[PDB]
DNA sequence: GTGCCGAGGCCGCTCAATTGGTCGTAGACAGCTCTAGCACCGCTTAAACGCACGTACGCGCTGTCCCCCGCGTTTTAACCGCCAAGGGGATTACTCCCTAGTCTCCAGGCACGTGTCAGATATATACATCCGA
DNA sequence: TCGGATGTATATATCTGACACGTGCCTGGAGACTAGGGAGTAATCCCCTTGGCGGTTAAAACGCGGGGGACAGCGCGTACGTGCGTTTAAGCGGTGCTAGAGCTGTCTACGACCAATTGAGCGGCCTCGGCAC
């Protein structure tokens, strides 16, 4: 997108194909400022359980740098039984979940009775379907989306990466209290501001604005971050 | 005139924003009342109420249940260290108490 | 003549009801108390059933609870036995005869 | 009218073991029964005080719920 | 016969947003509508007496995050005032 | 070499800060302690005299009447001598824990 | 930075006197210092949030009273 | 007109009625408020204040001094059952506490 | 400065019919004061609470006479309550 | 496996929420001001801190026996299914009296100024009380 | 069971500062009206509360046997109160600076208020499957 978040011509939408290992797109064709600005306003791909992944990564991944085009999915489950990872309900059981058993349980844990039956004829039992098709498949949770295994898997690890680590910026000792308060009026959008020539972007929540102009503000209006608390003296 | 829509389609709610600010307006708790008050309220209210009937419907399935009794709600409120906090002073009917047995009294 | 040790079946009965969400008390008798009670404020009163439920879930709930922090100083007085002079302390504790 | 011994020992008993009493002594039961006809007389007075107010006959679960809210017990079930 | 109104539409609403398949009972929906009103009456009297101290006439989204933050104990407290946030931004921008 | 059995000064004590008013706790630690925990919430508060002199006066009474109670959980337990199980004890029963 | 020390067991002897006990353990210190920074942690941190509310840079004896009669301990003869 | 005469002069009252009055009415507390409510207020508080007054001047008395500090005002709360029921969760200021010690601490 | 409102005067009324002789301190008359507003904001609240729940929009002597039975306990109610009355009566009868 | 009663779904309709304009006042903002909170500084000195002793007390072990628990039997009344009368809760219409609202004004209450007398602070004394002898 | 010895209440001087009185002023409470609607008072409808009856049987009361736990000694170590000597910031009093709480003057935009419109939700009525048995 240009200056006011129009098609940006020529090439204002390119197959994700003709991206992969290009360079010469960031560097030849105008930086990484219209990249940012379809970033911020673009609306992303919701996941449903009848349309999962698209076929340009299913399909015709990493095409041009290769001889022939990769499955995304079918690398990320092959990925899984290469790492030897217990199967869906071996962690369901792990999260605390239960566990089906038959194609009616199956059906009502995802809320989709068809899926249930397409998995339960793809691998023949529940303990089988691998950790990323079941946790991809199940239904997402409100305001989520990840299902109930994934957000498990997920929030476990990243709570152990926030209490597991000594240079925690809210740890006592790593920054001081006027420091923490200036890093708290710290945003993704005033960092786009500083760092880029864009001077309209998204409001609160950069991951969340996605259409233009009804939640992009001035550039100027972003509080910025005050220094004045690392002054050694 | 244009067509109707109501302010919780607006707001993305689905508690009454209308409601919430005749009940502020009539309930003897200010001279005026600003038109975001309303929605503040109704989007707290309404997050409590997924909160405690998500926690609930988690009891209820743990109990292979398919309804949502008074006992499942006693359940989430007493599980959680934060509702519980909040719901202290508070007594459900119906709801039971937490199964606890003192360590001292086992044989 | 199978008999139970003196602290299995109770165990058994605190594992019990502590499952369940019904009335201990029987209603008749405790709608009987409310009413002679009541008699005591104001004579030829009518109670809507509604109340007298409310009413018994209520002190079910208080006597529960109070039970509890008797069971709490009782234990820790190194007893396992209930005594009145825990329920007096849990209730100048509490606040309700200080 | 003595309707404080319908109270029974079993009842009495049986609201230990919810709290999780393992042992009873002999004398726990008059001191229970005194205790809830404290509690029962406030909640009563209070609702017929509320009952009087509004002009009526008969006592209302609204009445016991809001004696029951004034003395910081509120209760859930009955509006 | 009177129209006795109660959060039990929205309530159930909500349920079927987190579970669309488990319903709700009568004494439920009886103690989710208490709760609901508990909780409304409790902030709504929190910035009364906010808007009282600071001697204003006009109940606004301060206070009312105020309340919240005052009442509601730990992560519940954060949660709502983002919630509320979210949601008085979506208003005033529609 | 006169001397005091144990016991008899810790009564006079006691009889001595019953008749009192005066508060127990010295107010230039007490005012270095509530800015201390008061800095976890806001930079460069300013606290006026009669804020922290009601702290003061709230926390002392408070720690009287749990100490009360703590005395009365410790004589519950046939015990003269105050424990930190009677406190914990005394903060569950009033609903503190 | 380390100012809970600065209610020392004197002190805290002395609030068990005025409490009536007769006879203080040696690990009771460190209980009263933790119920104490708990409950100025709570009142405290209502009073700041008063204060933030009113737009001040001030505790005023007043937001004190109004947390902790929120905490229900109303608090008479300070302020109002 | 007339000679202007205080609502608390008619009904007997030292305390204020008109200032009752325009603090219900600005209190948020009801729509309207009624003509006898001030009044009923006003005499309910100058009851409840005479009567901790005429406490707290007993106990200063007993004390031997003319003064009233608030040490009398807490002897005067604590030493009544329905005052100190009534006004259970208050601490009142540089009030102290009632002398007490348990029988067993007693040197026997 | 501004008038700051409180009452102390009234209550120095009060005490100098009571007792005739003795005096008061500033910090004992802020004690007074603050009981003062706090029965007359728990008075106040209840009386608005019984109207509210009666569907009546006006505070009259009655809802008053009740908050205060509610509140006061004991032999103080009862003392409040014929002191209210009579005060009523007094007024209406001017 | 049964079935049945309570949760779920569907249709009037009506009142409460929405939409479109105005008014005036509550709140936002800029500016001054002058309390009052904060930051050194020295001197007492009262209180905190460190320490040794011994003695009273907390804690563990042991034995009694009595009080409480478990179980069988009989009695009691709780519980449940109908039936009837009716007191009283709940709703509706009229109107009238009680309360909100407004202009005038004047006096009660608040801010300021002050002085003297209850009250805080030594001081020597007389007891009040406690601990071997 | 009595002497010393430690601590405390008491009556007596001696400053002292704050509480009560006096005065000026101002703003809000009272006097005298008008307007409108909240509710007080009848009247009516039906519903849910109370009283009654009888049959089942679940539960409570009573009694008997036995074991285990509450309670009273008894001992033993230990740790906490008491007193003394050394140290340290607490407190008091003055001094200086300026941050911000508070009051004043402008102004505008936002919520209260009113009128017309309509559809959201509440009550009534089926209908079937989740759960008590
Ligand atoms: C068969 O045994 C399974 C395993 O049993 C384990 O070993 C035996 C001998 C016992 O000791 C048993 O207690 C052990 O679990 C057992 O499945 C187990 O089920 C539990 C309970 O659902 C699972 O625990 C839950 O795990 C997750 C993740 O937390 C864990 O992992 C992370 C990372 O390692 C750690 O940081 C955590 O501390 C835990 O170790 C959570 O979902 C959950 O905690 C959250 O949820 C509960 C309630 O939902 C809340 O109370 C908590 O506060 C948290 O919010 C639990 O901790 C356990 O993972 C699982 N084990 C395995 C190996 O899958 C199974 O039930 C047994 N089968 C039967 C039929 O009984």
């Amino acid at each position: 997108l240009d200056n006011r978040y129009q098609p940006m011509e020529p090439n204002p939408r390119v197959p994700l194909s003709r991206v992969f290992f290009a360079s010469w797109r960031v560097v030849l064709e105008g930086g990484i400022d219209p990249i940012l600005r379809g970033l911020m306003a673009t609306p992303a791909k919701l996941n449903r359980q009848n349309q999962i992944a698209v076929d340009e990564i299913r399909e015709r991944l990493f095409e041009q740098v290769m001889r022939i085009g990769l499955d995304l999915p079918a690398l990320n489950m092959q990925r899984s039984r290469d790492h030897g990872l217990p199967g869906y309900n071996a962690w369901r059981r792990f999260c605390g979940l239960p566990q089906p058993e038959t194609v009616g349980q199956l059906g009502t844990v995802l809320r989709n009775l068809k899926l249930a039956r397409k998995l339960m004829e793809q691998y023949g039992t529940p303990n089988n379907i691998d950790i990323w098709m079941g946790g991809v498949s199940e239904p997402l949770k409100r305001k989520g989306r990840v299902g109930p295994l994934l957000a498990c898997i997920i929030g476990t690890q990243f709570r152990k990466l926030r209490d597991g680590d000594r240079f925690w910026w809210e740890n006592e000792g790593v920054f001081s209290m006027q420091q923490r308060q200036a890093l708290a009026q710290i945003s993704l959008p005033r960092i786009i501001c500083d760092n880029t020539g864009i001077t309209t972007v998204s409001k609160n929540n950069i991951f969340m604005s996605n259409s233009y102009p009804r939640d992009f503000v001035n550039c100027s209006t972003l509080p910025a971050l005050n220094l004045a608390s690392w002054r050694e003296a | 005139r244009a067509k109707a829509k109501t302010r919780s389609s607006r707001a993305g709610l689905q508690f009454p924003v209308g409601r919430v600010h005749r009940l502020l307006r009539k309930g003897n708790y200010a001279e005026r009342v600003g038109a975001g008050a309303p929605v503040y309220l109704a989007a707290v209210l309404e997050y409590l109420t997924a909160e405690i009937l998500e926690l609930a419907g988690n009891a209820a399935r743990d109990n292979k249940k398919t309804r949502i009794i008074p006992r499942h709600l006693q359940l989430a409120v007493r599980n959680d260290e934060e509702l519980n906090k909040l719901l202290g002073r508070v007594t459900i009917a119906q709801g039971g108490v937490l199964p606890n047995i003192q360590s001292v009294l086992l044989p | 003549p199978h008999r139970y040790r003196p602290g299995t079946v109770a165990l058994r009965e605190i594992r019990r009801y502590q499952k369940s969400t019904e009335l201990l008390i029987r209603k008749l008798p405790f709608q009987r108390l409310v009413r002679e009670i009541a008699q005591d404020f104001k004579t030829d009163l009518r109670f809507q059933s509604s109340a007298v439920m409310a009413l018994q879930e209520a002190s079910e709930a208080y006597l529960v609870a109070l039970f509890e922090d008797t069971n709490l100083c009782a234990i820790h007085a190194k007893r396992v036995t209930i005594m009145p002079k825990d329920i007096q302390l849990a209730r100048r504790i509490r606040g309700e005869r200080a | 009218r003595d309707n404080i011994q319908g109270i029974t020992k079993p009842a009495i008993r049986r609201l230990a073991r919810r709290g999780g009493v393992k042992r009873i002594s002999g004398l726990i039961y008059e001191e229970t029964r005194g205790v809830l006809k404290v509690f029962l007389e406030n909640v009563i007075r209070d609702a017929v005080t509320y009952t009087e107010h509004a002009k009526r006959k008969t006592v209302t679960a609204m009445d016991v719920v809001y004696a029951l809210k004034r003395q910081g017990r509120t209760l859930y079930g009955f509006g | 016969k009177t129209r006795k109104e109660s959060y039990a539409i929205y309530v159930y609403k909500v349920l079927k947003q987190v579970h669309p398949d488990t319903g709700i009972s009568s004494k439920a929906m009886s103690i989710m509508n208490s709760f609901v009103n508990d909780v409304f009456e409790r902030i709504a009297g929190e910035a009364s007496r906010l808007a009282h101290y600071n001697k204003r006439s006009t109940i606004t989204s301060r206070e009312i995050q105020t309340a919240v933050r005052l009442l509601l104990p730990g992560e519940l407290a954060k949660h709502a005032v983002s919630e509320g946030t979210k949601a008085v931004t979506k208003y005033t921008s529609a």
